[PDB]
């Protein structure tokens, strides 16, 4: 049998930082 | 043979009792009546001695042996590979009793790769059923990471070994045995080589014996040399260096040793070229600074001389008295005053692994890999122990769990927490943390058994000053009459160990700057000068402002 | 949990074929092993028959070591390899004891526990303490309808400087009332799946009623994940105690570090402060330490200055004291004697 290189997918699911605002 | 094998004795006990007996005397387990589905795993660090421990044992137990590869199982086909396999399991049942090595297992048990887990469990109860019950058939795995394991293989291992790393006893052991058919001298002493050997496994340990072997024929190839050097009158001395000299008189005859011995020295010099593999990433140089580069701070030298210098030097000595020989500190103070000057002398005197961590360098942007990160420290630091782990500027690897946190720093906190958690106290890992604003850093790294043991690392006073300017001076190179009245001056009222250095580039510079119009007039050796001191007193300010900021916290 | 009456069946079941002893009775490996299950019983089994192979090994060896007059098992394989016969015995009763001991309950991993040991005495002070614990935790376990006559029908909070036996307080109520006791660590819950954990917690409490779940470190649990750990919680602590006698004990520094919504009626009831131990409790305090490695301990321990200092405060005294101790050794060229107590008591 011929062994094949195949394309596939993945799960990364990256966390971005984030920026907030506040009261006086 | 099992000769050969030495510093298991832990593992060879339960080996006994877990695959030689339901080997060669299952006529009693056959009295007994008690079927044998023990599935046996050996596990632990690479190099620990598993494949040819399974092989000393295979040879001396005499029943039959089935060694298997996981990489030789893959013939060519998708289909041929469950033909390997179906050939093995149904070998070992026909020839009962018999044993299964399935070494690597990881490698083919982590289309064609799926099948091949379900025929190798499949055919671990076609032992179970097509077996006398009196001829047990076992099957022993072993690799170095069970955790890549498919759940439905390791379920089937009931029995797991750690062999683990040999302690201080069992490196001894090792060591007798690799230096058996070798000569030796009589300075040898093998309790002191495993004492200076922490976190090595059975193959460093032969890289050892196997480096001081070439030691031990250094002398014989010196002589090689001369020879060489001898015979060619003056080739290849020029634009050519020693060692490619060596080489290239080598090269040239490659046709044409006196049998010595190792001596001690030579054992000694092993020990340090050889790296052991639990050391090979992860780990940070040992600092340069000694005490002798730390000035005064008598107070946190005898804290950390007492709780981590003096407990890795005599573990027994001061476990005596009830000092475990695990502490966690958490150095606190103004900047510039000497929290990382100390821990890095901590490091280098106390002659342990070191590993050390720049703030948030453990932080990762993927979903569990920032968490990874942190649980591998501790699993390196205890394979390295007695190991020191330094986290400098610790107020933003675990800042106070406030509302404004996120669901990203809270999940390494609570991992480092654990994890500091999990380090007993006699475990060997010292963990120093290092923070110049305290009430940044979250309440909960101070409880005991986390980072419980706060010094305080503060401005110098005035004869104080004195120790650190003289400590300092002398490591660059006036005399030092004059370096007390210079630390003693009402101008270095607020200085910290840094404005101290600071107080002496000044005065280097001032130095040049003299130097430079003194050759200026002579034209047309520099030396700090008092009079250097007295300029560079007037252009330097402290740099703590407000010191009392720092210690109300 | 099976019950007690029910691993009866287990323990005879696996040993069908055994050959077992008279002497073994299926009663008493049974009340000595409240956690195990059909999966543990399973390995209790295996190390007793295991346990009773280790006759015909060791007596192996004496056949063996007689005819050959290396650390000792390297020695066993060799001796065994020359030969390369076994007398059948039974299991004796006496190893099935010890094969309980060896074999490690599956629920410690989920932080499940059995009844525990300690009682009142083990901890010190508390007498007010006790008389409150009587009516909140430990009073409506006894009498599940008695209350009803007062009308009332979830668990309490715990708060004070930390080692100061609020674990063990805990531990001790369950042993009072009865009732099974689940200890969690905080950090350790938080794993999404740190709101699995807490359901898991109460449906294993109820499966095993009577039983009482101590949050140790809550507020690392529940501070004010955000939305969905504190959800969770609040799901769990409104049905519990009525009918199924279940009390939810929480530990923490201040009374301010958990959820408002957590202190409330009918989820959490009273704030006990726990601390500060007095003179008589700190005597065996500091001989506990000194236990593993009374004169002294009982004068420079009871004075004006070793007032303030927690359980977990007394461990540093032993340890500066310990750290002079060798000090004196040093200037002199591993015993704790009194002149290294006093200059100990001022640096702590
Ligand atoms: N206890 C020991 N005594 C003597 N030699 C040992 C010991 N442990 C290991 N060695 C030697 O070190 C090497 C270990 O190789 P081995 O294949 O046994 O390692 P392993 O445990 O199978 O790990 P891995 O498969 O991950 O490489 C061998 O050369 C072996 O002779
Ligand atoms: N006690 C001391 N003796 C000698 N030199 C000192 C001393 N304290 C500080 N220094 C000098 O100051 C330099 C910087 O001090 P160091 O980095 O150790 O302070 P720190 O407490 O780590 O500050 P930060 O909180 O900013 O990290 C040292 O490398 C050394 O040159
Ligand atoms: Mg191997
Ligand atoms: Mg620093």
């Amino acid at each position: 049998l011929l062994l094949l290189l195949l394309l596939l997918l993945l799960l990364l699911l990256l966390l971005l930082l984030l920026l907030l605002l506040l009261l006086l | 043979s099992i000769l050969d094998i030495a510093g298991v004795d832990d593992t060879l006990q339960r080996l006994l009792k877990e695959v030689w007996f339901p080997l060669r005397g299952g006529e009693a387990c056959e009295k007994m009546g008690y079927r044998y589905d023990n599935g046996v795993l050996l596990h632990g660090p690479s190099g620990c001695g598993k494949t040819t421990l399974a092989h000393a044992i295979a040879g001396s137990i005499g029943v039959a042996f089935i060694p298997v590869s996981a990489p030789s199982v893959i013939g060519g086909t998708s289909g041929e590979s469950e033909k390997n396999i179906r050939d093995v399991f149904d070998e070992a049942i026909r020839l009962a009793p018999c044993l299964i090595f399935l070494d690597q297992i990881d490698a083919i048990a982590g289309g064609m790769e799926s099948r091949i887990v379900a025929e190798i469990m499949n055919g671990m109860d076609r032992i179970r059923q097509n077996t006398p019950l009196g001829k047990n058939v076992v099957v022993l795995a072993a690799t170095n990471r069970p955790e890549f394991l498919d759940p439905a293989i390791r379920r089937r291992f009931s029995v797991e070994i750690d062999m683990g790393m040999p302690s201080e006893r069992a490196r001894e052991q090792i060591l007798r045995s690799l230096t058996r058919d070798l000569s030796l001298a009589d300075d040898i002493n093998f309790k002191e080589l495993a004492k200076m050997t922490p976190g090595y496994v059975g193959s460093d340990l032969q890289y050892v014996v196997k480096a001081a072997v070439s030691e031990s024929f250094q002398a014989n190839i010196d002589s090689l040399l001369a020879q060489a050097r001898a015979k060619h009158p003056a080739d290849h001395l020029a634009n050519v260096s020693q060692p490619q000299r060596d080489w290239l008189l080598l090269e040239a005859h490659r046709d044409e040793w006196p049998s010595t011995k190792i001596t001690m020295e030579q054992f000694r010099k092993a020990v340090s070229l050889v790296q052991p593999a639990s050391k090979r990433e992860g780990f940070s140089t040992i600092p340069d600074t000694t005490w002798s580069h730390v000035g005064a701070l008598e107070d946190v030298r005898k804290k950390l001389e007492m709780s981590i210098i003096g407990p890795i030097k005599n573990p027994e000595l001061f476990t005596r008295v009830g000092i475990k020989p695990a502490a966690g500190i958490l150095l606190w103070g103004p900047p510039g005053c000497g929290k990382t000057l100390v821990a890095k002398a901590v490091a280098n005197e106390s002659k342990a692994n070191f590993i050390s961590i720049k703030g948030p360098e453990l932080l990762n942007k993927y979903v569990g890999e920032s968490e990874r990160a942190v649980r591998q420290l501790f699993s390196r630091a205890k394979s390295s122990a007695p190991c020191i782990l330094f986290f400098d500027q610790m107020d933003a690897l675990v800042p106070r769990r406030d509302d404004s946190l996120s669901d990203a720093s809270a999940r390494v906190v609570n991992t480092l927490l654990t994890e500091l958690d999990g380090v007993g106290d006699r475990s060997g890992i010292y963990v120093i943390g290092a923070t110049n604003r305290p009430d940044m850093i979250d309440e909960a790294i101070r409880r005991p058994g986390r980072l419980g043991t706060s010094i305080y690392v503060g401005l110098p006073s005035a004869e104080d000053r004195v120790k650190i300017l003289k400590t300092l001076y002398r490591n660059t190179v006036t005399t030092d009459a004059d370096l007390e009245k210079v630390a003693l001056d009402l101008r270095c009222t607020g200085f910290s160990g840094a404005d101290l250095g600071n107080l002496m580039q000044a005065a280097a510079q001032a130095c040049l700057e003299r130097v430079y119009t003194q050759r200026q007039q002579k034209r047309k050796e520099p030396v700090i000068t008092m009079e250097d001191w007295e300029k560079a007193l007037n252009e330097v300010k402290p740099s703590v402002k407000d010191p009392e900021k720092y210690m109300h916290s």
